[PDB]
């Protein structure tokens, strides 16, 4: 359930977690944001915006 | 099918290390 | 000193093989694909070289 | 001797000239600093672009080369110059006409060994000095307390030791009191390396009839012995990934690893450095990464890496073979002809006695590449004597041609 | 008598064995199934012998 | 690394969690004796009802089977959820699950066992975490319909991905592609620790050993004309070939010779691993089968010998190793049979052991040059040596009716030998 | 007073205990189921942090195995086990051609002139 991602790309990131807590939202500063469920374990939509 | 063996890549972590100054 | 090998050679290039130490070949070679010109040993008679014209 | 029109620059295609290379680490960045003739590079491990290169050649040809953060110390003949970025700062004279060999730098105190048996020991003016300076004693060990100096290593944990490492035996020396504290027993086989293990009071030692040896200096004792028949050891390393990995070089080019907890072998690599040039003249493992740089003197420097393993269980059983990862190398012989390849002036077209053509880069990435050989249908071509090369029509046909030696027509090149 | 002669009589003393290929134990499986070992064993040389 | 890599691997950890309805469909469908709608029917109570009294009928065939019913098979087993169970907890349940599996590997053929197992995999999933040991044991199975419903609802480790093309397939997978698995280095280290784990522990059983044997005798034949391969393949099957010959069973010991014996004539090897070959075998030579194919064992690999030293003499710790598990009466039957296998260069090694160790035993020489013809150049040299013997050994009627026996069979070459030596 | 074996397996059931379970787990074993230097220095020298050398010492010793886990081989330390052995010497396990008199079955050597 401890989850921790490294990755550069797009950083500083923005975390927000869902009322219900179930699905993850993370913004990146230069423009990333990708919705995932930590516990599922799936990917659900991915945006590479460079914006 | 072949037995599938993936490349991906290798970044470095950092590691502690014991420092000499202590052992002078 | 005597022979212990002899090869016969074929206008199919079959080359039948018998060991002089009815006769019954050790093997029957059969790669080239034409007549065979040329039957010849080594000196110690560890190699043969079969070809063909 | 000086020009008043030109001045050296650096040196291209020379990775390593046979001389072991050190490394380090600066915050996050490993660097791996080699010996180049009169001059020393330091390339970035992650992506082996070079980083520093010496301000000045040194009158002498280097010997040896320690590391230490930001400094690296190197030895030649008489003199051991301190570095910076590759300026240098302050440099050390001996006493003594005879020229060092082997550094050990621990703490503050700066050991350096000469041919005639003689340690010198260098201490800092200051605890907050940066580099150690001041002299502080020598000491000098003689036939009967061993042979010639193998080596100089400290293990951690020692206060103010140095544990020489002689060709009869190890001898360990308190640098403070410059006393021999304690005498090893005799070992039958000469030894040729020294590497202090990850463990503690434990090193190993490499002989030179394929022995490796787990020596305990607390027991005073032998703990292990790696037998390699018909071979010679050039170098040792521990893998700190986690893994009880010990990675033996010889001289024959063949990089062996052992997984020491099991005592089987886990894989060995053939012929990665060409035997007439020295075989592995150095290997070390990166601290704390599955990464081994491995250096000969066939002028090559190359990384293997440690796949995790592909089974869910018995990982440690089932290894992944080691693989190529990256690498920098150049000519074996010097170069025969030298030419520039294009007028922006970013890569140059050589060719040597080892019957190859190069391609080098002359900026930061250090880029190095063979043109390959492989000949289109309609061992290495005899060695190039003349070539002319133009970009006039790059891209649409050959525009490299090359003459060799008593050879009685001329091969063209793409570039 | 020289040495040189030695070696020739060991050059015609060596007998054959047949070289193992590529399909030779392919069968073995087919007959695996309940059979004794020793059987297994004498099968295995019988393909080699 | 990519985010879908990583993401990948937390999806590998939560694989059992079973956070929401759907994914408890997957991990509770999959079953071993019942299809997936009846599967998700079934109940926890319900499958260890079953599983409890096929326990019981394994229990009876098997005493050691009853263990369990106190650790896995208990009453407390159906409230227990690995998720919940911390890191320390899983290795002893890892410990306990991968050495049932070893007892049913030879049973799997009974119907109890796949019951029993039922609970296993719908209890603990161990077709998802332990993937391997479950496979690993039942590779000997391949043409079996158990192993069919395995693939099913296993997903394939990486190693395993030859079998990938049978999974949901109405053929089984093929006599010819379990060697494809067991050609790759990665598994059969993989397989040799678990044949490491049962011979420690006596687990090899006949239809295991059968199955292995010939698969390795593939595996060399399969790489007969890669040189370099079959290099990198004597590190890992002869100590494999080492183990087996540890073992005090029978089965395991004829196991070793088979593979060394195929090995040999596919890759020549050098004598020292040849004559430390014999010690190994002779050492825990003590079955009456084993002992019959050990020494045609042995004489194969002089057969596959073509070097200087091909004939020389054995030496003493080996000699005296081989007359003891052997005796000169037994090889005078050996050589008495007319089916022997070609050990002239055995024999004349042998002999001139003979000679150099054991006085009293030169009349039994005469026998064996009788019952077996030995090639020229191997009289040569037993001639040779039996010249050194009369001039440092005492004549002895036994001896002089050796060359006697010579002076009869080609009386022109026993010339030769004298006129080169004296 | 304690509560009787009686009561403890009565005890186990309701509350649903599996620490007996575990221990049996964890107790389940496979097989059963089947001076030399000695430096005056080194004793009167003092560190400032005033702590004695050898004190210090054991402390620096013990902050070292923190950094770096000890790894299994250190505490490490006819014949049937001869095939292990060679196998281990040599990696090399192909007979020298050149003592062979008879060339190979089926690689020839040969090269052009």
């Amino acid at each position: 359930k401890a989850l921790d991602l490294s990755l550069k790309e797009f950083g500083p990131y923005h975390i927000k977690y869902a009322k219900n807590g179930t699905h993850l939202l993370i913004t990146g500063r230069k423009g990333h944001v990708a919705s995932m469920d930590w516990r599922k374990g799936q990917l659900r939509a991915e945006l590479f915006l460079n914006e | 099918p072949k037995v599938v063996r993936e490349a991906k890549k290798v970044e470095m972590t950092e590691a502690r290390a014991y420092n000499a100054d202590a052992d002078t | 000193k005597q022979n212990r090998w002899l090869a016969v050679g074929s206008e199919s290039g079959f080359v039948n093989l018998y060991d002089r130490n009815t006769p019954t070949p050790v093997a029957a070679l059969d790669q080239l694909t034409t007549t065979i010109s040329n039957l010849q040993f080594s000196p110690d008679g560890q190699i043969l070289c079969m070809a063909s014209r | 001797k000086n020009s008043k029109i030109f001045s050296p620059f650096r040196i291209i295609g020379n990775v390593s000239n046979g001389v072991p290379f050190a490394t380090g680490t600066l915050g996050s960045t490993f660097y791996i600093v080699t010996c180049v003739g009169k001059t020393f590079q330091i390339y970035d491990a992650n992506t082996l672009h070079l980083l520093f290169v010496s301000e000045k050649e040194t009158p002498s040809s280097i010997v040896a080369l320690s590391a230490h953060f930001h400094y690296v110390y190197a030895a030649y003949e008489n003199k051991v110059g301190i570095y910076k970025r590759g300026i240098e700062e302050h440099l050390l004279e001996l006493e003594t006409d005879a020229n060092v060999e082997h550094l050990c730098i621990f703490g503050d105190y700066l050991c350096a060994s000469t041919d005639d048996n003689s340690i010198f020991i260098y201490k800092k003016s200051d605890p907050q000095d940066k580099y150690p300076s001041e002299f502080y004693t020598k000491l000098t060990v003689t036939e009967i307390q061993g042979g010639e100096i193998v080596s100089l290593q400290h293990l951690a944990t020692y206060l103010n030791k140095l544990t020489v490492v002689t060709k009869s035996n190890v001898l360990l020396f308190n640098v403070r009191t410059g006393k021999l504290v304690f005498t090893s027993n005799e070992f039958p086989d000469q030894i040729t390396t020294a590497e202090p293990a990850p463990v503690l009071d434990i090193i190993a030692l490499g002989t030179v009839t394929g022995e490796v040896i787990m020596f305990n200096m607390r027991k005073g004792k032998r703990i292990r012995t790696i037998k390699i028949p018909q071979s010679r050891i050039s170098s040792l390393s521990f893998r700190t990934d986690g893994s009880s990995h010990l990675s033996v070089g010889t001289s024959s080019g063949d990089l062996i690893f052992y997984d020491l907890d099991r005592r089987s072998r886990i894989h060995v690599l053939k012929n990665i450095h060409r035997e007439s040039y020295g075989g592995v003249t150095q290997a070390t493992f990166l601290n704390g990464q599955p990464i081994i740089v491995t250096s000969g003197g066939d002028n090559s420097l190359k990384e293997y890496v440690f796949d995790p393993s592909l089974s869910q269980g018995s990982g440690d059983v089932v290894v992944q073979p080691p693989r190529y990862l990256r690498s920098r190398g150049g000519h074996s012989q010097p170069p025969s002809y030298i030419a520039f390849a294009d007028s922006q002036s970013h890569f140059m077209l050589s060719a040597s006695k080892d019957r190859s053509l190069w391609s080098f880069s002359l900026r930061k990435d250090a880029q190095s590449q063979e043109m390959s050989q492989r000949l289109h249908k309609k061992s290495k071509f005899p060695e190039i004597v003349a070539l002319a090369i133009e970009n006039a029509r790059i891209g649409e046909w050959e525009n490299i041609i090359t003459a060799h030696k008593d050879e009685k027509f001329a091969r063209t090149w793409d570039m | 008598e020289d040495e040189e002669d030695i070696a020739l009589e060991f050059i015609n003393g060596e007998k054959k064995d047949k070289l193992v290929n590529m399909n030779s134990f392919t069968s073995m499986f087919d007959n695996i199934q309940n059979v004794q070992m020793d059987t297994f064993f004498d099968r295995v040389m019988k393909v080699l012998t | 690394s990519s985010l879908s890599d990583q993401l990948a691997q937390v999806a590998s950890n939560n694989a059992t969690v079973a956070l929401d309805r759907k994914r408890r469909q997957k991990l509770h469908s999959a079953s071993l004796i019942y299809n997936s709608k009846t599967a998700a029917t079934q109940d926890y109570d319900f499958i260890f009802e079953n599983a409890s009294k096929a326990l019981e009928e394994l229990s009876q065939i098997e005493p050691k089977f009853a263990i369990f019913s106190r650790t896995l098979f208990s009453e407390s087993s159906i409230s227990l959820d690995r998720n919940v169970q911390t890191k320390e907890e899983i290795k002893d349940l890892d410990n306990a699950i991968n050495a049932y599996l070893l007892l049913a590997s030879s049973k799997w053929y009974l119907a109890p066992t796949l019951h029993a197992t039922e609970w296993l995999v719908r209890r603990f999933q161990i077709h998802v975490k332990n993937t391997e040991m479950l496979l690993l044991s039942t590779l000997n199975y391949y043409q079996t319909p158990v192993f069919k419903r395995i693939l099913s609802i296993i997903k394939l480790p990486p190693l395993f991905n030859c079998l990938s093309n049978f999974v949901r397939s109405e053929k089984p997978p093929t006599a010819l592609t379990m060697i494809k698995l067991f050609n790759d280095m990665d598994f059969l280290k993989l397989y040799t620790s678990y044949l490491d784990q049962c011979i420690k522990h006596n687990a090899t059983y006949t239809n295991q050993l059968l199955f292995t044997t010939c698969c390795f005798i593939n595996v060399v034949a399969f790489n007969s004309n890669n040189d370099e391969k079959l290099n990198q393949l004597v590190p890992i099957l002869l100590e494999i070939s080492a183990k087996l010959l540890a073992s005090k069973s029978k089965d395991c010991q004829i196991a070793a010779h088979t593979i060394l014996v195929v090995f040999a004539t596919a890759l020549p090897l050098k004598k020292t691993i040849i004559l430390a070959a014999m010690e190994t075998i002779l050492s825990n030579l003590d079955a009456k089968e084993a002992k019959h194919s050990a020494l045609l064992t042995i004489c194969k690999l002089f057969q596959t010998l073509k070097g200087q030293g091909n004939v020389d003499q054995l030496p003493s710790k080996i000699f005296k190793l081989f007359d003891s598990k052997f005796d000169t009466v037994s090889i005078l039957t050996f050589l008495d049979k007319e089916d022997k296998p070609v050990c002239d260069k055995f024999i004349t090694s042998y002999t001139r052991s003979i000679a150099r160790y054991d006085r009293s035993k030169l009349n039994i020489i005469l026998s064996l040059l009788k019952k077996i013809r030995l090639e020229r150049y191997e009289v040569r040299l037993i001639i040779t040596d039996l010249i050194y013997l009369s001039e440092i050994l005492e004549d002895k009627s036994q001896l002089v009716e050796l060359f006697e026996y010579f002076i009869s069979i080609n009386e022109d070459l026993v010339l030769k030998c004298l006129k080169s030596l004296g | 007073p304690p509560p009787d074996e009686e009561e403890q397996l009565l005890a186990k059931f309701v509350f649903g205990d599996t620490t007996d379970l575990q221990e049996n787990l964890a107790k389940f074993n496979a097989d059963f189921i089947f001076a030399a230097w000695i430096d005056s220095d080194d004793e009167k020298i003092k560190v400032p942090i005033k702590i004695n050398g050898v004190h210090y010492i054991n402390r620096l010793r013990s902050q070292f195995e923190k950094i770096y886990p000890r790894p299994k081989w250190v505490d490490d330390e006819g014949d049937i086990n001869a095939l292990t052995k060679i196998l281990s010497t040599t990696y090399n396990y192909k007979d020298t051609l050149s003592n062979s008199k008879l060339l190979p079955p089926k690689k020839l050597d040969i090269v052009r002139l």
